[PDB]
């Protein structure tokens, strides 16, 4: 994977609802 | 589809030609097949756990239990997917053993041996093994993929399923909340996911280990033993980084968490704030928290400026010190081009799998801890295996002791059954209990309504929304009727809520939406109920709850008629104890235990009575406004000057390379080599470190940016856009231009580079190649064009709907007790397997155009093996293996050139959210006077003389007042009220010149109030607002947070309002950290930090607003405090909902429609004026 959007994610995050 | 077009997806080519015309949506990507499903492969679960529970005597689902389970499940998929990963990395092999056989055949000049022994036949037969190894890769990545995904269904089904099963008992749902349960739903499973999809390189890599030993050790000899140790003791180095990066990087993500809490409380806190003249305050403190941030962040840059670093030079060290090794030590078959030429390719085969080794054995200790995680999530407490209660022994501890024993409760059809007690006597435990949620220790709980069980109506005490429609959140998926929606709404006096609302029916209510008042969400819940036209109706204390008065009296008189009509019957618990004498079936309950049953009679007989008695544009605008505008030239131009001269050495150090083979000037071989090795190796350092620097100071300042023009805002902004929309911009577009972008910046900047740069090598080896890429790249070009406008579409499908399935994980553990009590079960269950299986068809389809995309680009990949083969050999007839080494490459270039691309694309649009922010300012800070001279010490002098002012928030068509003329002198403590839609609030709001008076003049202590800066005039006239909330910090911080004034001064302040004996007697005192919302202080510490404001100013002026629902003890005490207030200040033009705290006044202006209606001067000649004291009864 010369290009990195590897497998080390970290999952959780929090958006809220659009407009 | 067939096995002929399966393998190469050619059945998403007309899926992505469709996708560029239209957009995608859930139509367009929306059949999901019988082996996908989560349902499907639920029951194949289910299957595995049986046979094994039939097969094990040792019984519970441990995490042996779970491994074994899927292994039977998921195992006939798995090796179709290891199976295929060897037979692609074998045949992979072959690959540079090719090399190896055309340049020995080239240069200096049984029938089969001959065959191999060509450079033309030698190509063709490398060019038709590529095209295996290359759809072989494929197919084993997908299968890998379609069973990992389906792992993601049939494993958030069976964690579901134990959410239909869980008990709410304080020892369980008390340890693990639904954001425990949550993020064992969105992090967990996707890191036990993730493992399925690495699952056959952990099987594979070991394989590429050693045959990559043994055919470099045949290519080179003891020296390949030599270099790949150099590769193999960096790994564990490679490890060591990036574990210490995730230990940084959840630190990171730790800390921004609590900043965006500060930053909620901003946000949805704008409105105070902004009128006491504090958002500079807030704004401080939030970038105290970015500074701190801002030194975690430097810590994952530091960490993830070596994890680029170890990828490119350990292989480069490691391959020179093969070949110096072989050159120094012992040369004795020294490289000849068909031999160095070709392990280049093995290393560069080996870059790959040695230094995602790290990061595949990060991911199965992640999944060992996740299984360790749901088997000790999957072993909780199961639930169990009219009402008429015989023994009723029952209890939340699941061993022993009973919360209500001897609950000997009947209660037979055609009822209507109140039950009150003391706060704590067993009566919410009793309802909950009878609807089948508590252990019964003895006794039995029967059932014969219209083993067996029956669908009840419940509210809980604590009500529950989900996120949806408040008319949706009223039916809660039941048939619509308009007539029984049109009885409840008005009952409840849901039409207030509806004007309020901005959408009113189709408002988005409870969590993630409108957070409402305590009473109007209680409101919402209670109309569930008695919309829902259930069987039996358990309400637990919504007359307790009942925030309004009269609706609670309607309540009654709607529940009365709703039960005996219906004849369906009511249990209301309640400690209101109004109507429970009168022709309720009482149960009345205490300590635990019922202590008496029976008619109202008997409870008038029993002396207990008397008790009651008392979208297709890319955006270089954004990206021009990103790098140029934030970062600057300074280290601009270093970024691009050392990404060019990184990927010039890299043809230099394969250039000369090149030269030196063809003798096989041996010492002058070495000190070019060595010399251009080591620069190589130091160019990486100092662009993988340029990279991650360079985001840290655009992350800065733009975010620095961002909120010091956010706080500089109207307020009529933060009405006018809504605060989500603020909000996801701040939070999740700064994560994405901190955390993502230039890992991303610095991979595409180096791939597509090279990218170029091994397409020049091909064009010098074979210079006449311009004609051989121009119709190649062409296509090239437009299966870039055609997936980036499809799989930006398929992108943020998939992220847009896994919110919605995590939000119903959250609203099913939150309100879990009503779904068990509607015997609902099977119907948030459906609901789940349409949010599953919509996630699962907007993966899929993700990762088959990402299949799509590396099938056809490996195959134009594969067509410049042979051409630049092919070339080469008939003009070297007329370095060429160095050419070749280069070919393998670009098959695996030109995949990451369009993934990057795509991938930064939609991580580029995250900046154009935030510039569109930052065009959004208003509300200028000038005062047009002599700024500091012309205001004296403090105007203070109360003499606020309106003169016409035509004043407006619309600012097209619609003022809210006009013509006013109202001249309080000093002391007149005018409390103005008028029309209740009219003009009240804008009144208030206006005076701190925070709305349009588009004409007229409105002078305050003999100085124009248009005319002073709006700190300056915000500071020095406090208010009170209608039922604000509470900023969480230090109780003299919230109070005051610039004070400088004195400490007794506050203490003072503190006692003249209320609750001094809670202020001295709380655990902290004056630095008592406030709890995050202000759940312990009060609704009249509000007004006790407004008196504080208003004291440490040194006004006499203040605009103070109304209240909404409380104590009206403490609002008479509010009223008196106000009194209180008079008695320091005696100015004040005090506004008031509800008129009769407001007919103690000193004038009197009457406000009616919009315009000024009456202006009485005393304020007991309106009770006598008509107009006035219509509005005053
Ligand atoms: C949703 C995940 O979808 C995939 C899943 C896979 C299976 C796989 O081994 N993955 C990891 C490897 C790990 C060790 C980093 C990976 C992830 C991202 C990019 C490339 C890679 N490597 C693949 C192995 C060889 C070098 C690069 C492949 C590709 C994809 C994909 O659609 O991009
Ligand atoms: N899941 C649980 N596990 C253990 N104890 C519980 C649980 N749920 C409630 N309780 C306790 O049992 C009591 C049940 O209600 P309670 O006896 O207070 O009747 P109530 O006063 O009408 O209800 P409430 O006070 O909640 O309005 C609560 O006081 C609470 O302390």
């Amino acid at each position: 994977m010369l290009s990195r959007k590897g497998i080390i994610p970290e999952e959780y995050v929090l958006t809220r609802l659009a407009e | 589809v067939n096995l002929l077009s399966k393998g190469t997806y050619w059945w998403m080519n007309a899926f992505i030609k469709t996708a560029h015309k239209k957009p995608i949506d859930l139509r367009a990507i929306a059949k999901l097949p019988i082996a996908m499903r989560a349902l499907t492969n639920y029951q194949r679960l289910c299957v595995a756990f049986d046979a094994q529970a039939r097969k094990d005597t040792q019984s519970p689902q441990g995490a042996r239990a779970i491994w074994r389970a899927l292994c039977h499940a998921f195992g006939r998929r798995l090796i179709l997917s290891s199976t295929f990963r060897i037979l692609a990395d074998l045949l992979g092999f072959a690959g540079p053993l090719c090399i190896f056989g055309i340049v020995d055949h080239l240069g200096k000049e049984v029938s089969s041996q001959e065959f191999l022994g060509n450079a033309y036949v030698l190509a063709v037969l490398l060019f038709l093994a590529l095209l295996l190894q290359r759809t072989f890769l494929q197919a084993s990545y997908y299968v890998a993929i379609e069973t990992g995904i389906n792992l993601r269904g049939a494993i958030q089904t069976k964690i579901y399923n134990k959410i239909m099963h869980m008990s709410t008992s304080n020892l369980s749902m008390g340890e693990m909340t639904a954001g425990q349960i949550c993020n064992l739903v969105a992090i967990d499973t996707n890191q036990l996911m993730w493992f399925f999809f690495l699952c056959p390189n952990l099987w594979t890599m070991p394989v590429q280990i050693i045959v990559g030993v043994i055919l470099l050790y045949y290519i080179l000899g003891v020296s390949a033993l030599i270099g790949a140790a150099v590769i193999i003791l960096l790994a564990p180095v490679q490890y060591f980084v990036a574990t210490k990066l995730s230990q940084a990087q959840r630190t990171t993500l730790e800390h921004s968490n609590e900043r965006l809490k500060q930053t909620n409380e901003m946000l949805r806190g704008m409105k105070l704030l902004k009128l006491y003249a504090w958002e500079s305050i807030f704004c401080s403190r939030v970038e105290v928290t970015r500074r701190k941030e801002m030194t975690s962040l430097r810590a994952f840059a530091v960490y993830t400026s070596i994890s680029i670093f170890m990828n490119t030079a350990i292989p480069i060290a490691a391959v020179l010190i093969t070949f110096v090794g072989h050159v120094s030590f012992f040369k004795e078959s020294d490289l000849s081009p068909s031999v160095a030429f070709a392990s280049l390719s093995l290393f560069h085969i080996l870059v790959t799998p040695l230094f995602l080794l790290s990061s595949v054995v990060r991911s199965t200790v992640k999944a060992l801890v996740s299984v360790q995680k749901l088997s000790e999530f999957l072993s909780s407490a199961e639930i169990r295996e009219c009402v008429q209660i015989i023994g009723g022994f029952f209890t939340w501890t699941p061993d022993g002791i009973p919360t209500l024993s001897n609950i000997t409760i009947r209660i037979p059809r055609g009822q209507l059954t109140m039950i009150v007690g003391q706060v704590g006597c067993g009566k919410s435990s009793l309802l909950l209990a009878t609807l089948g949620e508590m252990q019964k220790v003895s006794g039995a709980v029967f059932w014969n309504s219209n083993r067996s069980r029956g669908p009840v109506a419940y509210a809980s005490q604590k009500p529950w929304l989900l996120n949806a429609t408040v008319e949706e959140n009223i039916t809660f998926e039941s048939p619509f009727n308009k007539q029984r929606y049109k009885m409840v709404i008005e009952a409840c006096s849901l039409q207030p809520d509806i004007d309020i609302l901005p959408h009113g029916d189709q408002t988005q209510i409870g969590e993630r939406g409108i957070n409402l008042s305590g009473g109007q969400r209680q409101r919402i819940s209670v109309a569930r109920a008695l919309y829902q036209q259930t069987n039996v109706v358990f309400l637990d204390d919504p007359f307790s709850a009942l925030d309004v008065h009269l609706s609670d009296h309607l309540m009654q008189a709607g529940i009365l008629e709703l039960l005996r009509d219906d004849k369906r019957t009511v249990v209301l618990v309640t400690h209101k104890l109004q109507y429970l004498p009168h022709a309720d079936w009482i149960i009345a309950m205490k300590d635990g235990t019922i202590q008496r049953e029976g008619t109202l009679k008997d409870f008038q007989r029993s002396e207990c009575q008397l008790f009651e008695h008392w979208q297709r544009a890319k955006i270089p605008w954004r990206a021009c406004t990103k790098y140029l505008s934030s970062a600057g030239i300074l280290l601009l131009s270093l970024l691009v000057f050392s990404q060019l001269l990184k990927h010039m050495v890299l043809v230099a150090i394969d250039y000369w390379l090149a030269k030196w083979t063809d003798s096989a000037d041996q010492s002058v071989y070495a000190m070019v080599f060595t010399l251009l090795c080591s620069l190589g190796i130091v160019l990486c350092l100092v662009t993988s470190v340029t990279v991650e620097w360079t985001g840290l100071k655009v992350a800065k300042r733009l975010h620095r940016s961002l909120l010091n023009r956010i706080i500089l805002a109207p307020m009529r902004f933060f009405e006018t856009t809504p605060l989500g929309s603020i909000l996801n911009r701040f939070s999740s577009d700064c994560n994405t231009i901190d955390q993502h972008i230039p890992s991303t910046l610095e991979c595409l900047s180096r791939s597509t580079l090279l990218c170029v740069s091994a397409l020049t090598v091909i064009s010098y080896v074979t210079p006449v190649f311009l004609v051989a890429l121009l119709p190649l790249a062409v296509v090239c070009y437009f299966i870039q064009k055609y997936f980036r406008v499809a799989s930006r579409d398929l992108q943020q499908l998939d992220d847009t709907t896994q919110l919605p399935l995590v939000s119903h994980f959250a609203e099913t553990v939150e309100g879990l007790t009503t779904i068990r009590a509607f015997r609902y079960e099977a119907r948030f269950q459906q609901k789940l397997l349409e949010y599953t299986d919509s996630n699962n068809i907007a993966s899929l389809f993700l990762t088959a155009a990402n299949r799509w995309l590396e099938v056809c680009m490996e195959y134009i990949g594969a067509c410049v093996v042979l051409i630049a083969a092919a070339t080469s050999i008939s003009n070297s007839l007329h370095l060429v293996g160095l050419g070749l080494t280069y070919a393998l490459m670009v098959s695996n270039y030109l995949n990451w050139m369009v993934r990057n691309l795509a991938d930064m694309e939609i991580q580029l649009g995250a900046v154009k959210r935030i510039h569109a922010l930052l065009k959004t300012e208003a509300e200028s800070y000038e005062g047009l006077l002599a700024p500091s001279l012309i205001p004296k010490n403090w105007p203070d002098q109360g003499k606020i003389q309106i003169q016409n002012l035509s004043v407006r928030y619309d600012s097209s068509l619609k003022p809210v007042l006009k013509h006013v003329n109202t001249l309080i002198s000093p002391g007149q403590k005018i409390g103005i009220c008028g029309r209740t839609g009219s003009g009240k609030s804008s009144f208030s709001l206006a005076f701190f010149r925070m709305v349009d008076m588009f004409e007229g003049r409105i002078i305050i202590d003999g100085i124009d109030i248009a005319k002073l800066p709006l700190h300056t005039l915000r500071s020095r006239l406090s208010i009170i607002l209608q039922d604000p909330v509470l900023f969480s910090g230090t109780i003299r911080f919230n109070l005051d947070p610039e004070k400088k004034c004195s400490d007794s001064t506050l203490w003072e302040a503190l006692e003249i309002a209320q609750l001094k004996l809670v202020v001295k007697a709380l655990p902290g005192g004056l630095d008592a950290i406030i709890t995050e919302g202000g759940e312990n202080f009060s609704q009249g510490q509000r007004q006790l930090f407004c008196l504080a404001r208003a004291f440490v100013r040194k006004t006499s002026i203040f605009i103070m607003d109304e209240a909404t629902a409380s104590i009206d003890m403490a609002t008479e005490n509010i009223l008196q405090k106000v009194v209180m207030t008079a008695f320091a200040d005696r100015t004040v033009v005090t506004i008031a909902h509800r008129v009769h705290t407001i007919l103690s006044a000193d004038l009197v202006m009457v406000l009616k429609r919009g315009a000024i209606l009456e202006f009485d001067k005393p304020e007991t000649l309106l009770s006598q004026k008509d107009s006035v004291f219509a509005s005053f009864v």
